[PDB]
């Protein structure tokens, strides 16, 4: 029995719930995470897409209970997390950088991806577009010219050690070649495109996996 | 611009973000930053009227763009604007201002009584308003990406939102329930698409998201509309109009995403101040 | 949580021990007090409004939690709070503040204009309002573990009350006549469950306790209610806002406890001051 | 004698024998003889008039029991009688000649204009008519054990009988939808008891036996009501005011027994001759 | 896979199928039995209680082709069949006796058992009982004294070969001591009483072991 | 000719009073007891459960005229008085202890049982519970383990004089063992329960032997 949680707190989740349920494997059970109780049920997270100046603040309750738990959970018990659009940004050593929006901003990561972001640098939410994208891995779930769904999606300027690993790229005709789009570093996967958007479940199949893996370690 | 490619897949995708989140009405900056410390997924930027125009029945139009501007530099989460019910070119305007969703709204003055905007024919995603299934299918129909009920607005009485909910509610398993011929008469009386009536049927809910809007004044509120089922909620007056709104709109946003916990809604009630006096003159 | 074990015949239990009491409505510590000084079994407590605010149509929603546990640590007597009709998360709060009973009121603007509370669902005992048997009987059915009059809240008038005891009162003793084929059709007229009307039936009266309320205001109107075979008694306006809040608290306990005897009637009445100016616009 | 012991699981029991069959109305042994011939499960025995009686508005009553007794010995399938609604004497009586089961007809003139017999009193199980589903269940709740459409009775148009299989699967197929909340104030629109409400709810269907009756002239018609998920059918002036009774009863049977097989319902209404004439004056 | 039919053209037969899904058995389907297709599907086949005056005609249709069907079925095929109520009174080598319902009567009856039957001989239909059994086998299933719901039931007159096996019987104080309510005749079973009015599942479970048997062979 | 008054100024009588009827003994009236004509005809009087700082408050009237009444009864006339829930605080010497709701307090109890006994300590309205008990008596009526309604009850502190005879006792698993359940002093007997919430009438039938020995004397 796999259990993948999904951080729900607010964000996009009954679609990256309903993304792992098309995966369609038997051992994995998918369940609903808004509390350190539903947290310590997991042998995997994902942190979704929506807000993040949003997600953190719903972490902060009772004196940041849940914060600390995922800290713990991502850096203590070294469990795999995968943070998608806001839980990149929300996994990143820098986040780039809270003019105004700072508060407690420097707990405001949970960190676990060495990597400088930048909030959704993109104009607005008018012009969010989609991709296809290169990849640097072996696993068999990676198949052919795959797409995404980048939507007003964070920039990752900065990568700040040699233990982060590239995992997926893209060229661009308006923000340059060699957009990074996909990292991981050890037991944190992160990636700045929507992946519940696309009907192709390449990138949740990548982490089912790695959460099987983590656990027969 | 337009949609009906599949920039609709496209805008459909941007506004399931929105799920579990608050959208807060703001009249200034000072009410921006409290609405994104608060942890608000979005501000809808009001006109800024004094309470003595308020008597008055000046017609309601859609914000100046450069006031839209002033406040979106001061914050980073998302930025909404109202536009008037079939004012097609107050959204062209706001559309080249590149703003992140339109609300066609019943709450300022109707441009046209006849026609709403025809909204495939932009970009930026449009919510609409609703207190039926028909009328809320229609709006899609029409291009909106998002529904949300009508309720009460400004009245701080709840009772009107949880109506339109349950009333959606109902249409929409009991549609599910019908056989196949019985579809069709079902359609004519809720003057509606038979394909997007299908579509509700095959996917077991309203196709676009959908959120609970006008007279959501407490936390208990909020937290009873998405107990019925609801994808989010606006809330304006509620807040702004409170003893305390920084601490009632960090409460409510907390209520929202643990509406199922009796025991946190418990928690971020007490000690709330004094709700929105509000208004029973229906 | 839930009743329908025997913890309903558990909070049947716990309601049957307010028979021959008065409970009285609070705004504040220093009526709660007085409300127990004088020998009420229980208190109610209320939003503390001032009389400017009244004249508005505010939306009248349920006490912050806050303000009930500052009353309640202040006394030892019964607490009890109000919730808006249909308004079940307000339930849930108070559930979770271990509150003694509710009142589902329609006093407090509705919530949800269809739907009351499923009171079944929960642990603390509901007091619910009525008019007549029907009413009564269909809200024992969702849950109430007690009943009250709603005669006319808040006008010191007593005539509304009287009515409502008297049209229950009749429809009961009537029931207990009809033949075992007569009671079904009577059970669809009056739209109540069968269940229940035989249940009415067998007990010879209302299957629980059962208060007056609305318009109390002198110990000869608790006394007539009581003569007429009501369980108790709420009284709010008629205390607080006559003369003597505390030497008519007193009284109208006293009158409630020996609603019999005329000589004891006579002796609290003397000198009692002004009762409350009232209202007389139906 | 009466029922509400497991006698009752034991009616509900018996009925269930029913299903899949066709029971028809016979005025004559000649007539009995043909429908036992045709493959009835049963018929229901009417009282024996000529067409010029049948101009006047005589008072239709329960039929001599010894015209039962008669057609009862010249046959081995079921035998059913009608009584008129509210008349328990008339019940009474034909529960001594240990007749099959009764039907409380509103065919028949009413006797008691309130009140329907209480049919718990009565070992023979009970047919009752309805048009909706409160009405259904409120002749179940009086005790009946199987429920039948009203149909429109005698005219040979199958109009009003299909009206009333759709409305009460569609209130059953809704009921099944709502929310635990919701239950109560539909009980009280369908002026239902709860208690059937609930087990309606439980079972996805009606809780008794249910047959399409009124106005059925042809195989077709009998299908229809099959494929609209009935338990089967009654059907009186269709085949014996037809050109060839004997055929079309035999038809119908057949169609009940096969009403999913096209091929069938064709090869049986090849050469029917000419159906009852029937008359469209509503 | 093992499948067991119901005959459906009318008789009490979704609770017979209630009864065999109550059985809850993995390898076991059922389904409905109208025509000679679904006849073809099938291991086994139940007879159900209803109007027999009324099952017969059913299968009379097109020139009798499911009646001839079903006698091939029983005496070819030689496959398990359970005449219940009506059904009992169809297998039967005697029917008591067709007075005026006569037509086509001698091969009224598919046959099976060979007894002799008769047609409900208890009053009518405001008399019919209930009750406890007997019963001569060692079959797991049959347990503690069990009940039956004998509903205006037939009566077996008469075992007319020593092929048949009383399978149960019952003491009634109003219809004699030892009265047949149970008989099997190599691949044939039949009851007089309702086995899907009471709520134990003996005799289907009964009837499910032989017709799994039956395909061992 | 014995004459039982129950206290009916408020609180739940017309069950005690029923229980006591439910004793079906020939000799026994119930009268309700309202002033002090009604107590002057009693032989031996229950104070049942309600509120208290309404039972007293009822009896505050006409200068205490009740009061005094009740006080001289219980006191100087030594006639057996049964203080159940509220009744039972209102015969305790120390009352824990009257925050606020002191008013004329320590006139407060009737006085009678030598005990310090707590305001009902247990949470709210919605945890009140239910028990079975034990028994120091040789009393026919104590019988099997019996059962109890502990709703919203007040706690026997303290045991003050060696005049008190513990009764009954119950050990619960949330407030300890050796719960003190009934007291007995003199003509004083002091219940925390409801013993006319469960069908059983062993304290009525006590209680009455009590009030029928005190005659005799």
């Amino acid at each position: 029995e796999i259990t993948i949680g999904v951080l729900s707190l607010q964000g996009d989740f009954e679609p990256h719930i309903n993304h792992f349920i098309k995966l369609q494997i038997p051992s994995l059970n998918i369940i609903q995470v808004r509390n350190v109780h539903d947290l310590g049920l997991c042998d995997g997270l994902v942190i979704p897409g929506g807000e993040s100046t949003t997600v953190r603040r719903c972490c902060a309750y009772e004196n940041d209970t849940l914060y600390n738990a995922l800290v713990h959970f991502i850096h203590v018990l070294k469990k795999p997390i995968w943070g998608t659009c806001a839980g990149c940004i929300l996994l990143s050593k820098n986040v780039e950088n809270i003019k105004l929006y700072s508060n407690f901003g420097n707990k405001f990561s949970f960190g676990g991806l060495d990597i400088t972001i930048c909030r959704n640098f993109y104009g607005s939410q008018n012009d969010s577009f989609i991709c296809s994208l290169n990849i640097i891995s072996d696993s068999s779930a990676f198949k052919k010219d795959l797409t995404a769904a980048c939507i007003r999606a964070p920039y990752i300027r900065e990568i700040l050690s040699d233990e982060v690993k590239v995992l997926a790229t893209f060229s661009h005709e308006s923000y340059g070649p060699n957009i990074i789009a996909a990292v991981e570093q050890n037991n944190c996967l992160g990636t700045v495109f929507n992946p519940e958007l696309l009907p192709h479940t390449a990138f949740q199949q990548y982490f089912y996996e790695k959460v099987k893996n983590y656990k027969y370690s | 611009d337009y949609a009906d490619n599949d920039s609709i897949l496209l805008k459909h995708g941007w506004c399931e973000m929105l799920k579990g989140g608050v959208i807060m009405d703001v009249k200034n900056v000072e009410q921006a930053k409290i609405a994104e410390k608060a942890g608000a997924i979005g501000v809808m930027i009001l006109e800024n009227i004094p309470s003595e125009l308020r008597n008055t029945d000046g017609v309601a139009r859609s914000v100046d763009p450069l006031k839209i501007e002033e406040i979106r530099k001061c914050i980073s989460i998302n930025v909404l604007a109202k536009v008037r019910i079939g004012h097609f070119v107050e959204a062209q305007i706001l559309e080249e201002l590149k703003v992140d969703m339109l609300d066609e709204s019943e709450v300022l003055t109707m441009a046209d009584e006849y026609n709403h905007i025809n909204k495939h024919k932009f970009k930026t995603p449009f919510v609409c308003g609703c207190t039926n299934l028909g009328e809320a299918l229609r709006r899609i129909s029409e291009g909106a990406s998002m529904i949300r009920t009508k309720g009460e607005a400004g009245t701080g009485n709840i009772i009107e939102a949880i109506k339109h909910i349950r009333t959606v509610n109902n249409e929409i398993k009991y549609l599910c329930s019908l056989d196949e011929s019985e579809v069709y008469n079902f359609a004519k009386k809720l003057r509606a698409p038979i394909d997007l009536i299908l579509l509700t049927r095959k996917l077991k809910r309203l196709p676009v998201v959908n959120f609970a809007a006008g007279g959501i004044a407490t936390p208990a509120d909020a937290a009873m509309c998405m107990q019925l089922g609801m994808d989010g909620v606006f809330v304006g007056s509620g807040i702004f109009e409170s003893e305390n709104p920084q601490k009632m709109a960090s409460s409510i946003v907390m209520a929202v995403s643990n509406f199922n916990n009796p025991k946190i809604l418990l928690n971020v009630s007490l000690g709330l101040g004094k709700a929105m006096h509000g208004n029973t003159a229906a």
